RNA sequence: GUGAACCGGAUUGCCGUCAGGAAAUUAGGUGCGCUUAGCAGUAUUCCCCACGCUGUGGG
């Protein structure tokens, strides 16, 4: 409700959320560590974060310093992407 | 433990396409290649959507690969301590048991990320060995909490159990 | 390099042992986490009588 | 009034102490064997030092030959299981293989001084019973014994002090009757100083205590507990605030 | 001055990759938001030139622009053109900074000064918001049997024509009826794609009071948006100066925020 | 204020020179994704304000 349903990059509509950090779970949870993103920047910031092991705080995609690889990784997603393969779920 | 069990479940219900991409895509992380990620999150995510014990991120990817490569039937009490143990005998005590024992106590100074190929050598002399059964169940309960010093303590106690018979 | 009236030892700071990311390699975190103990040791124990420098 | 100082510190490899044998010294606890540095190291390692000399001072904090000392220190304990390795050495003629052994372990202090009887020495005199206190709490923050110090190198420097004003003199050595673990999401450090947190969580819900850590690197307690009254970031900051809570005192 | 822009998409090529461009016009409200932040603050621009900060309404300027979407582009390439006509010059450089995959082409524009003399032969293209507002009784329920209650609804509901008459003949007419206040006479008018647009829009509501108080905790629910729309394109004549200019840059007919009136206008 | 009070097991040390895991192996034999579908000639278009008993303006 609060980012009017907008992505925080690229400003497509909102479905996901990802965890800014993880001091605190499952209990309790201020609304600041959540961001509203779209599945391209949500499966992008996933796959930055597979071997880096930075554990507590995560990517924020309001620092300026992760966009231009957050958007080449997004262009790597939308170049490679196959669409059936993710339906029919083998 | 539950979610596991659905998790080598799914494993099983996999085809022969499946376990090929799996396999062109073994000694990476999942980054990289597109279609593996996509198809590990196919296989992964509503698990841990539903269970919240759900097996991490590189673990069930570490799984995925060697069962792709391996493709051991799974079975209860087939686990890897008593297997290895159960070879053990059939060599000769000069040369050849220091030699198979080395690369089995190596595996308690590597990490999750560096524990692909001294598995891949471990289940290839298994299948030089004429074996066809493997725990992977116990298997990942014991790597996702790998870091602790019971879980490897239990493990060459196994062995050493199943090798003095 | 450094200057001191007491001998300090900066043996501490790979307590932890210091994993390889896909990111950097051994080198650079082994000195950035030298560099933090040496910063964390620099703003501690620290005397304006006996400064130090290197 | 006993102000009591706990004391937790990294060591390297090393053998500071030394039987008979040669052994590194070792106590028993929690069902295992525990790495040992003596109290009568500590003491003549933080006495007969330069740095710590700066009525008569150094008698009525430590005595020699019915003077009634009022510092007491505590043996050094481990908080692991005890790993000791034995090094070969062999010796050139440049124109026999030996054996040496060292010990690496992470240890627990406890310091405790009487106030009372510190004034009593002093024949009245105040700010120099303060001034003595401050004085062996310097020297005791960076005092190591001098043992095979040429051919290991150890120097380390403390990760945490707590300091407390307790009723009575009470230890926190049985914190420590499970033997410390290491998991890949902490180190030993981290885990011990945990280790101390749940025990002064405790206690109380079954007194005041300063706490400091340099430039707050490892902080007390895993969530935001009031365990410890102040966090603070200087090793002369602390000593300050210990003499501030003994009275109006300037350092 | 009149500013008149053009966007260029794709719309086409490999249907098993991520289009999110392609995704985007499915729905009006979020074509016509994306146009929409197209203006920013005179603050905003200095607090947030990377446009990566949460969107809010209230930090942009407030301008009725006029828009319209095109297609069947050939060339052997698809393209899909919006037009969008503005009295305020846009920011296309800030609005899609992190959104380049949308578009096929880079953003242009260029001023429009339209002047024109009476009795004029012009060519015009219009998509035309095909409403009537009428007096209707209240239809529920109908699980087999139609249950009527007393209320009457005063609701937007399409144009409708009888079964005698062509859809062109009562549109030409619909037109004709309004054309001597807007300033213009029709000699030919025809129809050329007739049909309906969709709509979903975010709207908040209360769920529960926060233990802490100050707020509430809300939840979004979705509502409709159904218009009619119907294309035309013909050549019309002008009876009045600055009565035509009155009738361009203000719309000829109604849901002007959702690009329902647009005039192109070229002199044949 | 205790068989207690005072109380360093300390100094010396290169494991350094010597080594091919090597010879030889087809993963080949068989399989239709098949029967279906106007983005339009209509009879309610989710909400709000204003004026009359349908025409403007905003989402
Ligand atoms: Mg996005």
């Amino acid at each position: 409700v609060m980012d009017h349903a907008a992505c925080m990059v690229c400003k497509a509509p909102a479905t996901t959320v990802q965890h800014v950090n993880y001091r605190r779970a499952g209990g309790k949870e201020i609304p600041e560590d959540l961001r509203a993103l779209c599945r391209l920047c949500h499966d992008a910031c996933t796959m930055l974060e597979y071997g880096s092991g930075m554990t507590t705080n995560r990517i924020d995609p309001c620092d300026p310093i992760w966009r231009e690889r957050i958007l080449a990784k997004r262009k790597e997603i939308v170049e490679f992407r196959s669409r059936g393969q993710r339906f029919r779920k083998m | 433990n539950r979610g596991t069990v659905d998790f080598i479940a799914s494993l099983e219900n996999l085809k022969e396409g499946d376990l090929g991409i799996l396999r062109k895509l073994r000694g990476a992380r999942l980054d990289e290649k597109l279609p593996g990620f996509d198809l590990f999150s196919a296989l992964w995510w509503p698990l841990r959507q539903k269970n919240q014990r759900a097996p991490k991120r590189e673990v069930a990817w570490l799984i995925a690969k060697l069962f792709a490569e391996f493709r051991f039937e799974q079975r209860e009490g087939a686990t890897l301590p008593i297997l290895m143990g159960g070879i053990c005998r059939k060599l000769e005590p000069k040369k050849e048991l220091p030699r198979v024992l080395a690369r089995f106590d190596q595996l308690a100074s590597l990490d999750i990320m560096q524990m692909e190929e001294p598995l891949s050598v471990i289940m290839g002399i298994l299948r030089k060995h004429q074996q066809v059964c493997l725990d992977w169940v116990g298997l990942t309960d014991v790597l996702s909490f790998w870091e602790q010093e019971p879980v490897k303590r239990e493990w060459s106690d196994s062995f050493i159990k199943a090798y003095k018979i | 390099v450094e200057f001191k009236n007491s001998p300090i030892s900066y043996a501490n700071a790979f307590v932890r042992p210091v994993s390889v990311v896909k990111e950097s390699d051994l080198v650079e975190q082994s000195i950035g986490q030298l560099s933090n103990y040496v910063n964390d040791i620099r703003l501690g124990y620290y005397d304006e009588q006996s400064p130090v420098i290197g | 009034m006993l102000i009591e100082i706990h004391m937790i510190q990294n060591h390297s490899p090393a053998n500071l102490n030394r039987d008979d044998l040669g052994a590194p010294k070792t106590c028993y606890f929690g069902g295992v064997l525990r790495s040992r540095i003596s109290s009568q190291c500590i003491k003549r390692s933080i006495r007969t030092s330069n740095d710590f000399k700066a009525l008569a001072p150094d008698i009525a904090l430590c005595g020699r030959m019915t003077v009634e000392a009022a510092l007491q220190v505590a043996h050094a304990i481990s908080t692991h299981i005890a790993r000791p390795e034995i090094d070969y050495f062999v010796a050139a003629d440049d124109v026999h293989i030996g054996e040496s052994m060292f010990a690496s372990a992470c240890f627990y202090k406890y310091f405790s001084i009487d106030w009372e009887q510190l004034v009593k020495n002093l024949k009245g005199d105040t700010n120099l019973a303060a001034h003595t206190v401050g004085a062996f709490l310097l020297a005791a923050a960076k005092t190591n014994p001098s043992g095979k110090q040429n051919s290991f190198a150890a120097h380390n420097y403390p990760d945490g002090i707590l300091v407390e004003f307790k009723n009575s003199p009470i230890s926190y050595a049985n914190a420590f009757v499970r033997p410390v673990s290491v998991v890949k999401e902490s180190d030993l450090v981290e885990q011990s100083i945990g280790q101390l947190s749940n025990y002064v969580n405790d206690i109380r819900l079954g007194v005041i205590g300063f706490w400091f850590s340099p430039n707050n690197r490892y902080p007390l307690g895993y969530k935001h507990s009031k365990l410890a009254s102040r966090n603070i970031g200087n090793l002369n900051e602390l000593v300050g605030a210990v003499l501030d809570y003994i009275g109006g005192f300037k350092w | 001055m009149i500013y008149l822009s053009r966007l260029l998409i794709d719309t086409g090529g490999n249907p098993d990759r991520p289009r999110p461009g392609r995704k985007w016009l499915d729905n009006i409200y979020n074509v016509h938001r994306r146009l929409s932040m197209a203006f920013p603050s005179g603050l905003r621009r200095e607090q947030d030139p990377h446009f990566l900060k949460p969107f809010s309404p209230n930090d942009f300027q407030k301008t009725p622009f006029l828009f319209r979407v095109d297609n069947n582009i050939d060339g052997n390439d698809k393209r899909a053109i919006i037009i969008v006509q503005s009295v305020l010059e846009p920011d296309w450089d800030y609005c899609f900074q992190n959104a380049l995959d949308f578009l096929a082409a880079p953003p242009e524009t260029k001023e429009y000064n339209p002047e024109f003399k009476a009795g004029q032969l012009l060519r015009f293209r219009l998509r035309v918001n095909a409403s009537v507002r009428r007096h209707i009784p209240e239809m529920v329920q109908q699980d087999g049997q139609t249950i009527e209650t007393g209320k009457i609804l005063h609701k937007r509901v399409s144009l409708t024509w009888d079964a005698s008459s062509t859809p062109d003949q009562a549109l030409a007419d619909w037109l004709a009826a309004k054309s001597p206040k807007l300033g213009f006479t029709l000699q030919r008018c025809e129809l050329l794609q007739l049909g309906w647009v969709y709509g979903s829009k975010p709207e908040p509501k209360n769920v529960k009071v926060k233990e802490q108080g100050q707020g509430y905790w809300r939840e979004h629910k979705y509502n409709p948006l159904r218009f009619r729309a119907a294309l035309l394109e013909g050549v019309l004549e002008v009876d009045d100066p600055k009565l035509f200019l009155k009738t361009l840059s203000s719309g000829i007919g109604k849901a002007k925020s959702f690009g329902f009136g647009l005039l192109s206008v070229l002199p044949i």
